[PDB]
């Protein structure tokens, strides 16, 4: 109910994989909780993930046009240390919840009878879910879910996806222009998430942090033939495209260092 | 008012199931009693299977449909479960009944307001005085606009058309993964909250034990040369986590003394 | 928790731009780094160009289509950007499916309810832990009920009609009125940017901080073929941008311009 | 993130230009914020700009009515104090937003289909636009926009505007009575706006400011021939119709005089 | 920061008219001036008059279509007038533009939402820093579901249908007097704030200046044979009820010094 | 602005005219505002006036049914003291307010135009105006304004007003039942009203208070003819039917007594 | 500002009539009289009586109708009820005019919006300086999608058509859940009211307090041809009068008297 707030010490660091365009901002909290049995800290998760959005020609096949673009992000905390639990982790799942409304009606001028029904849900572009957690740590995937396009909703499960009507020769000419594409698509991602960690007692005073960010990567294929146009989609064509992070953690001097990084 | 906190957890890798104890011990000078906040989170696996896409006549697939949480004290100890959240809902809803008239034409109507979620929260009946359980069931479940389904759906040819897409594959005739319900496929991220008395004259330690547990139901489909037909087969599969953690009411101190886990299997 | 501010200004009459930066050195007992919040604000002109109305068979404009913004950090110091405002949106929009049946009919619609605004503002790709930069980017752009247009619209035969009007007249008086095009397109971009620094203690007393602001100017085109008047937009054909470079006393808890680069790209 | 409110000193000023019907409220809030590198000053601008509007018989051509009407509301504030930066403003100019509901649908009796989309958005009479800053001033118009009628709302850039049917002989019988013009126009316009400005330390204790207030009229013209009504409109037919006011400002003495002021 | 509190009173029981004037002296340590806040209410009656019901052919009344209020300083005083409130106001309404189709049909419209109130409040032109001063003025005003009209409606043949009834007696042929707006018919019951400040070096006694007033306007209508018609003039009749007070900013105090009642007739 | 809130001294009165059925509820608040010049003195008015709604058979002619009822309640306060002020009171006269939609709108499936305008505002069964005010004292009139009945609104100055084909032979059997009638004519009304007054100082202690409160009942004529139903109105039958108080209030002592009641 | 609390109960076990008063003694160094918050709540029968389910040609049922509190002072005391809750509402409702024409017609409409309870409370004509009482009686009643109804709706054929369902007569009423809780079950009734006393009156003082149950018998009845009903008011009367010694000075209050009074016509 109401842990956990009292005395702080901050911690920071910052890192980039050039080879990835992935920044890591990440903040430390060492919570001195004069109330509370073990240590504890409170890992705040920021930083920019880049879409890496790119359009281009076919090695082999130069008239066909592909699209390369992120259909989920990736997004993790683990540790090794056996005195370290995971306590608390935001965002969590939660169950959907939709407004139904329900219309019968019959009229007499003649007999005639009707009968409506009306859903209304909220929608995202990118969906959250977490897909593993344990005592020692946590991973979330943000998926591609609905964007908006005229004539309705279309599903990111839907193979004609950015493809159109090619405006000219280019690769970029084959795929909806930056207004038509979300944020999370055109510029990147933002993450944003929570975790925080118990840590028992005269057991040790070291412990190691592996935080991991990326991409899976979809591909749309488009290319022109008999004037009608022909679009495709490979799902998960460059999965995992992910940098990791290790944090070497003291939890009785309060200091903070990167031990190691892949990719540079 | 005296408050000291502490926290316990537990892990099932075999069953992707974890535990999240934390602990409030509550020390009030207006009460003869000592009280305990216990809050239980953590996850458990909805254990999804992918149905294969090879299969041609018959295929199956499993789904979380029901996730089961409970709290317990021993029959010898001192200590009762004496409040807990959530508890059940007396639902609500909100109703517009029209009667209109023109001259000649006479139309009437009645129109209903309601929330709808894909899976339910409700009490478990084992509950008493020193056990509280829940049991989050799916509920109301959309193919696209079909729906709303259940566990046990039944259209009279169709069967059961929960998970049902539609000239394919058996393991290719299901609708996509990403149209389940969340909770259906991923990971059921509970959080209960209970509280608990103890007897100031009794034990400095007790023993809570608690339970996480999933109900996989296995949804099958089959071609009978006309249609494709569905069925549910409820709690096909069952897997169990049993924790018992020793209270030491004295020094405000968890200590995790049990583990079990327990795989059914029909 | 102790608290220093400052501001300081930069000017460039030439394009049109201005750099307004506020200051907020704070000391925090419980932080073993110095913090520096920096508010970027000022004026970035659309440099917007009036056509000729005397213009007959192809007549041209220019708009402000894009206003960049970054803030930077030298890679030898020891001046980390940790965060910073606004982020990319994840953004959101409400759905309201019907269906309905009435005895023999059959009627079903789906209805999507979201926020439409004319220009974009999203992260800048070369962000990175010490740089972070912005694009606000032309996005819905109304003709009248006509749209929503942008940078890149193309009707096959039409062409671009972002600022196409019409009537039978001459080019340069067959753009839309000056009033109904977008506020940014044509006036001033009002900046609002924040960006949190950290400054290592053990640092060097003084840093060196990188801001630029920066103005992409689209041409927009016109012509009739005999038939009809089509139109064509270019991107970015003239850039105009202002680099200014401020020193940072962390010690002193002051900030001093040192230099500014104005620079004219045109295509 | 924010800065800077403290101890204030404050003085004001109010000055009227018979000729022009122009009033300035100016307040000067002198700012001693302890945790602040420099001198700073906060110049509430308020005042009245009577609209001026008129109604009358072209001297050459008594049978043309001719409306005079201000267009445009203009402010400014500006300083040639090497040592004064304008550090915040407001108003600033803002991205407009608006709401979209789109919907599509079918329906089978037979086979048809339905297409619809709202979009809904807020109208000001007058728009204030920043037309120019930088760290030595600022300059706002405030511009005719959009005014409510009966059968809907109209331009400001429309030509029949104002003009109707003679209710009479006299000029104002040609133009909507005062219940169909909004307050700008019938009264006149409520100037509220402020600026922020620093002073450098120990490099001159004197500095001077222009404000200046004003209008833009347009005109429209409207006669009658062969039972037909001719209606004609000339934009920006007086602009700058306005008064400047020199101010100086005692950055140590908190003293704040008069300087000058044209039109008197 | 130190606040003193006052009031002062001045009617006109001829006009029906009184002000009620309400003030707050304020010394602030951080002005170099006096500050007065001057809230100005009371009552003007509208002068309204009833219709005799006996006019045959043609038939009037007065109503109250402007309410007029100032608030001065001498020319000679070092007192200007520096706040006040309401100002005018920048109308804001809202609009919707929809656009539909159908196959063949192609539908749209535009929708504007915006108040409509019977009198609008806007300033005087003479405001300046001496004085400021508003206007009350009669604005939107509904028949039954027919109108807005308000003092310069004019239809071709029926004129100023403004309380028109039915195009029976003249005087009977009015609208219910309980139909007209509020403020046409009964009191105008003001509240206008203004700031006014004073420099300490001058005078220990100012004059201030309020005038409350009322324009009547003279609505007619007559029979031609085969309508009835209407018409309005403005400000047929004025009642001007004109108040000096002395300002003691020495002491605090306030003085009524003049009364001037005047009646202008066309 | 501010005036005027500070230390209190309270006093109650209360009294009933048996006659009229007719209670004054009176609390005399004595402010000791020490930023204030006078004495002041906040008279908050409240009680009970009865509907004395009425059905009846004339004495001359008892085929007729009469209802007689408040189409008015009248309140107000007095005083002849020249020392005496009235410097606040509530409620005041407003200008009404409402909120207008208008559309307009074009279909080609063919050329058609529509248009529609709606007004929305709120109603009160009663309406409270200020019929008098001056330095000495205050009048209100509480008036009969709109009905909710079926098939809609009615008016207060409708004649058929409450007419209703007999359910008996009683006079009460030709008027709509109790459910029908708003709680102000089924029962009564419940005034609240509040005045501040100042009082100078050194020029005498004491000062006189005459409060009003009453009604003024219309009467609606009913009877059956030919079978044909006759209803007619008579407006202001019974006017001011006040039952008046006077109250003597001591600025010094701070003492108010009832001096005097009409009628008993 | 002093403030002294206490209770004091009522029963009337016969009528099914509770009364519960909750006291709050004031005293104010700002004022010259003692002040007695007083809130009155309980318990109300509404008396409903099930219908003989075998009549056949006619049948009857009693409901509660209409609930009365009152709440007094005694002309010889110095103490006079100054104020109380609720007090009459001045009824307000939301209208929409709307005027629409098309060409290519002239339509109009209006639409008011109210809020409609089954039961409304009014207060007590014979209100006073000394005396304060409230009615709380049967206002709009919906039978399904019919009505609303009162107890004197008349339907020119069909009667008071207010619990009238469509048999035997017994079982042509509606269905009992189906009307109002106040008409069948019970009602709670929550009023305040505020009585000063003067210091050089009395040390201790009386009173009142009343608790009263208009029953409305409901009948209906086959002549051959459709059922009729009809309602005949407060057939039936309950009521139940306390009264309680209020000591001012030490803050006690104990119940003297009590009488029910049956009233049936």
């Amino acid at each position: 109910d109401i842990g956990q707030g009292a005395e702080i010490i901050k911690r920071t660091q910052d890192i980039t994989s050039k080879r990835l365009a992935i920044t890591q901002n990440i903040q430390f909290d060492f919570v001195k909780d004069k109330k509370y049995n073990k240590d504890a800290l409170v890992v705040k998760m920021q930083g920019f993930i880049s879409s890496r959005t790119t359009y281009s020609d076919l090695k082999k096949y130069p008239y066909i046009k592909r699209m390369i673009w992120p259909f989920q992000y990736n997004i993790s905390l683990k540790t090794k240390d056996s005195n370290v639990d995971l306590i608390n982790y935001l965002p969590k799942n939660k169950i959907d919840s939709a407004d139904v409304s329900q219309k019968l009606g019959y009229n007499i001028g003649s007999g005639s009878f009707n009968y409506s029904k009306t859903i209304s849900y909220n929608q995202k572009n990118y969906v959250t879910e977490v897909e593993s957690q344990n005592s020692k740590g946590v991973k979330w995937g943000v998926k591609a879910n609905s964007f908006v396009t005229p004539n309705g909703q279309v599903s990111a499960y839907d193979q004609y996806l950015f493809a159109q009507d090619p405006t000219g020769p280019a690769a970029r000419d084959y795929f909806v222009p930056d207004n038509q594409l979300p944020p999370l698509i055109q510029s990147g991602f933002n993450p944003s998430f929570i975790t925080t960690l118990s840590h028992e007692r005269g057991k040790g005073d070291k412990s190691e942090f592996e935080i991991t960010y990326g991409r899976n990567m979809d591909a749309t294929y488009a290319y022109v033939t008999r004037h009608r146009l022909a679009v495709d989609r490979k799902h998960d064509a460059f999965k995992n495209r992910n940098v990791t992070v290790k944090y070497e953690v003291n939890w009785k001097t309060h200091e903070v260092k990167i031990k190691s990084i892949t990719p540079k | 008012v005296t408050l000291y906190k502490t926290t316990a957890t537990a892990d099932s890798d075999k069953f992707k199931i974890s535990q999240i104890l934390t602990f409030n011990f509550i020390k009030d000078k207006s009460y003869d009693k000592d009280t305990l906040v216990l809050k239980a989170t953590g996850n458990i696996n909805s254990g999804f299977v992918k149905p294969n896409p090879n299969d041609y006549d018959f295929s199956k697939l499993y789904w979380g449909a029901k996730y089961n949480v409970s709290i317990s004290s021993q029959s010898n100890d001192s200590v009762n479960v004496v409040d807990y959240a959530p508890k059940n809902q007396n639902e609500e809803f909100q109703v517009q009944n029209t009667l209109g008239y023109t001259f000649g034409n006479t139309a009437f109507s009645e129109t209903i307001n309601y929330k709808q979620e894909s899976y339910r929260t409700t009490l478990s009946r084992n509950t008493n005085y020193k056990n509280v359980g829940w049991g989050v069931e799916a509920h109301k479940i959309m193919n696209n606009g079909a729906g709303p389904y259940g566990r046990d759906s039944f259209h009279p040819t169709y069967g059961n058309e929960l998970f049902l897409a539609g000239s394919a594959y058996a393991g290719q005739n299901f609708i996509a993964q990403h149209q389940m319900p969340l909770l259906s496929r991923s990971n059921f991220n509970p959080e209960f909250l209970s509280v608990l008395s103890h007897r100031q004259d009794g034990a400095k330690k007790s023993k809570i034990t608690v339970t996480y547990q999933r109900e996989m139901d296995l949804y099958q489909i089959c071609w009978n040369g006309f249609y494709w037909a569905g069925a549910n087969y409820k709690n096909f599969k069952t897997r169990t986590f049993k924790s018992t953690y020793e209270i030491d009411w004295e020094n405000h101190k968890v200590k995790l003394l049990d583990t079990k886990e327990t795989e059914n299997n029909k």
